[PDB]
């Protein structure tokens, strides 16, 4: 559900 | 703290992050986490990626992780120390050297006349 | 962006944003920018400071110092440059290492019984 960015 | 302190301390937070990707992939299974446990350390592991890894490596977030979930702070501390041996640390020096050359260089000849 | 192409874009920044404060110190030197040409070049730096150094690796900015003041530009570009061959990326990799096991360490320790 999440769009994992750094 | 110097230019090198500062670039370790930032390489530190994106291993840690690196780690994170990686035990997200793998917690998700085939279609969803399917024990018990690897559904806890997935649902924890992803309201943790809602929060910030501060300026510090990442370690106050491993932290905080450990505290609720012992096991899932092992695995992510495990691969993150894996991954120094993983990273591309030559590649990265080379690409950042030879890109700053050729940039400045496109822009002189950009400029000159 | 791989890892390594993630960690030498911010490289290559944090080289542009060293080579920015290494010239703003040598243009203000023992009691002034010497020449009319400094003193612009000095007032210039300060103006572009203020504003985020965007581009990959500070590029974007970089040109639009060039547009203003090439003079500033080349320099600041030569800076960077030189820079490649100070910048102690062993020392950097190694601190990155070192602290990424001592930080896994002291949280593995402290958690145990």
């Amino acid at each position: 559900w999440k769009e994992i960015k750094f | 703290a110097s230019p090198e302190r500062k670039a370790a301390v930032a390489l530190r937070s994106l291993f840690t992050f690196v780690a994170a990707r990686v035990v997200l992939e793998q917690l998700q299974g085939p279609g969803g986490p399917e024990t018990t446990y690897n559904q806890q350390a997935y649902l924890d592991l992803m309201d943790f990626l809602g929060t910030p890894m501060k300026g510090d490596g990442g370690d106050e977030w491993m932290a905080a992780v450990m505290r609720k979930n012992h096991a899932l702070a092992l695995r992510l501390m495990e691969v993150r120390e894996a991954y120094l041996d993983e990273f591309e640390w030559g590649k990265t020096m080379e690409m950042a050297s030879r890109e700053t050359r050729e940039a400045n260089t496109r822009l002189m000849r950009a400029a000159a006349m």
